[PDB]
RNA sequence: UAGCAAUAAUGAGAUUGAGCAAUAACAGGUCUGUGAUGCCCUUAGAUGUCCUGGGCUGCACGCGCGCUACAAUGAAAGUAUCAACGUGUAUUUCCUAGACCGAGAGGUCCGGGUAAACCGCUGAACCACUUUCAUGCUUGGGAUUGUGAACUGAAACUGUUCACGAUGAACUUGGAAUUCCCAGUAAGUGUGAGUCAUUAACUCGCAUUGAUUACGUCCCUGCCCUUUGUACACACCGCCCG
RNA sequence: CGGGAAACCAAAGCUUUUUGGGCUCCGGGGGAAGUAUGGUUGCAAAGCUGAAACUUAAAGGAAUUGACGGAAGGGCACCACCAGGAGUGGAGCCUGCGGCUUAAUUUGACUCAACACGGGAAAACUUACCAGGUCGAACAUAAGUGUGUAAGACAGAUUGAUAGCUCUUUCUCGAAUCUAUGGGUGGUGGUGCAUGGCCGUUCUUAGUUCGUGGAGUGAUUUGUCUGGUUAAUUCCGAUAAC
């Protein structure tokens, strides 16, 4: 544990994990039609300025790009 | 500490000066601190010429 | 080993720089006082060997509250008859040790010693039997048979071999656990070596040179002049 | 050898207030002045670093330094008029001029001063004069308290401050006790500066008004000097007896 | 020319260098104790005799320095009085401290020498506090298939706030440091009784250290003074150094 001066134990008692990540088995199965016809697999931006090849995978359809790690969220309807 | 600072107290006596005090201070790890003070000379302290005179670090 | 030498500032420590008198029995013969300290290192000191006996601290209450002074016992001596004690206290240790050792070059008395029954090769231990008082503490001193090494505590054990005598035995009363006071009880019978009436000086003598009057009017001059 | 009654003489018996301040130390205070610091401690479960808010402002009470007053030498609205110490903006956020718009708080638009130059003759506050209140716990006093108007801070509540109307608490001079001071001093009255985005009753300065009463003794309480007693020497907060 | 530990004493000396005129009495650390007990004297009170058990590392003598008190002497001070004046202690509020309160009332300082202090006039910040709550720091400097060792930032949720703080959904981190640390760099964490530096009083003062000296067995000691002299260790002086 850890000991302060005055008062200890306030008690949440403090399991800190910032991200799990002992998941998350990534998806580097791409799909690659046949040779020389390609697929993107898990739509990344249809702009691609940004590299963003991240593979997102099958949320409840609200996509997010990793590179830019939650902006440009991408399926989709969006607004006018 | 009563020796090898006793040297160097009349190693610069010899430019002329007009006196010089040592203070050192602190534990000899018996940790009840003491201080000795390492007297030769006609020192001022006060007045004028405390701030003309005398230097100290 | 001056390095740096000396002015006389007394009257015969001149005669000693001067070379008026080779013999410090001739200061002892008219008993008048060794004064400044660099007079015997002249006529001795090659190797002449001393020992520091005893340096226990001494205090004095004041308000704010004890301050020490680091009294020294020093002992020096010829091993052909002469003794010193130094007693000097200081601030701090080292010169205490160094102030009393021109105190101990200062009181450097001879030493008598002789023969018991036997005149026979090189006079050994004491002419008599002698004693001396400073504070409660008397030590005789026994002249002791050829060959019958030194009987007594440590503390005169160190100081008559100083003393250029061959063997002692001595019988010390008084409270002899006071270190320095022990010390200085002994030096009261040695002055008194030369100080007893033996029948071996009861001839008349020479009477003297009176060195004063001897070397007078080669001191009318004013200057300090050496060799 | 000190006729110190020469007050005289004289701007001046020092302008006389201050800064520095030995020896000796204290178990004085500070590890939460610091990249002075031992060791200790905890840091992938942070005490750090802070992410946000609260608290340090919580209040039956004790205690401390203060502020404002307990008024008719005053109080109230005008009318006369003098400071000094100084501070004053540069990714600017300060001193401020002069117009404008505002009951005021405060708003617009321009100007000076990096300063003996501009605020600024720093033409401050009681004190001066005239009227209004007649010495009523009354307009003395402004505690408390409702609503509005504002300001800075992104953001303002047992509150961040500032005015406007309204409320008008105690207090009619403070028991036992206990402070500070001998002259431009006390005390009265302001202003500058400090921290300050905003908020001084605080302290560091400064000017102004300007008395009383000594002009000295050891009583009081301390501090020195010796002489003297001591069985005390973590020292009379001692030691210590039944 | 004595003697003694000294105080001191023509005896307390002649107790040389363990000495010697003769005679007599008494002591052998401190207590327990001049008690118990026996004997003896006494009208009694009590007197002359007089132990041990057990306990104890000191009791004691003469002197020295401080302590500097119904100890006398000589002096000094508005943090001391006399003579005065002004305020506090009364009330109101401001603020500090104690207490209680709460999750915190952070906390450091307690006669002067703590208490409008820490230049702490705290809205957050300060802040060390509290409650939620992020974020990586340096000798285990890393063994381990970067499918994660440490975050920037969608809606539902959550939070102080889509803060991806965290999580449902799940991409994204750049070993250019989680070493799974030696009980650690850091830390406003511990102890100022480990300390440095700083200051605070001590201490309104006048005091303090010498080198050599005529002065003690020695701690120590006219030197650093009885002046009948001064804010002052200040002096024509007694002078017993300069």
């Amino acid at each position: 544990a850890k000991k302060r001066k005055k008062k200890n134990y306030s008690t949440p008692k403090k399991i800190k994990h910032k991200r799990k990540k002992v998941k998350l088995a990534v998806l580097k199965y791409y799909k690659v039609d046949e040779n020389g016809k390609i697929h993107r697999l898990r739509r990344e931006c249809p702009g691609e300025n940004c590299g963003a090849g991240v593979f997102m995978a099958a949320h409840e359809d609200r996509h997010y790009c990793g590179k830019c790690n939650l902006t440009f969220v991408f399926s989709k309807p969006e607004e006018k | 500490v009563r020796r090898a600072c006793y040297g160097v107290l009349r190693y610069i006596m010899e430019s002329g000066a007009k006196g010089c005090e040592v203070v050192v201070s602190g534990k000899l790890r018996g940790q009840r601190a003491k201080s000795m003070k390492f007297v030769d000379g006609l020192m001022i302290h006060s007045g004028d010429p405390c701030n003309d005179y005398v230097e100290t670090a | 080993e001056d390095s740096k030498e000396w002015v006389p500032v007394t009257k015969l420590g001149r005669l000693v720089r001067e070379g008026k008198i080779k013999s410090l029995e001739e200061i002892y013969l008219y008993s008048l006082p060794i004064k400044e300290f660099e007079i015997i290192d002249f006529f001795l000191g090659s190797s002449l060997k001393d020992e520091v006996l005893k340096i226990m601290p001494v205090q004095k209450q004041t308000r704010a509250g004890q301050r020490t002074r680091f009294k020294a016992f020093v002992a020096i001596g010829d091993n052909n008859g002469h003794i010193g004690l130094g007693v000097k206290c200081s601030k701090e240790v080292a010169t205490a040790i160094r102030g009393a050792i021109i105190l101990a070059k200062l009181s450097v008395v001879p030493v008598r010693r002789g023969y018991w029954g036997n005149k026979i090769g090189k006079p050994h231990t004491v002419p008599c039997k002698v004693t001396g008082k400073c504070g409660s503490v008397s030590v005789r001193l026994i002249p002791a048979p050829r060959g019958t090494g030194i009987v007594s505590a440590p503390v005169p054990k160190k100081l008559l071999t100083m003393a250029g005598i061959e063997d002692c035995y001595t019988s010390a009363r008084g409270s002899t656990g006071t270190l320095g006071n022990f010390a200085k009880a002994t030096y009261a019978a040695i002055a008194k070596t030369y100080a007893y009436l033996t029948p071996d000086l009861w001839k008349e003598m020479p009477l003297g040179s009176t060195p004063y009057q001897a070397y007078s009017d080669f001191l009318s001059k004013p200057t300090p002049r050496l060799h």
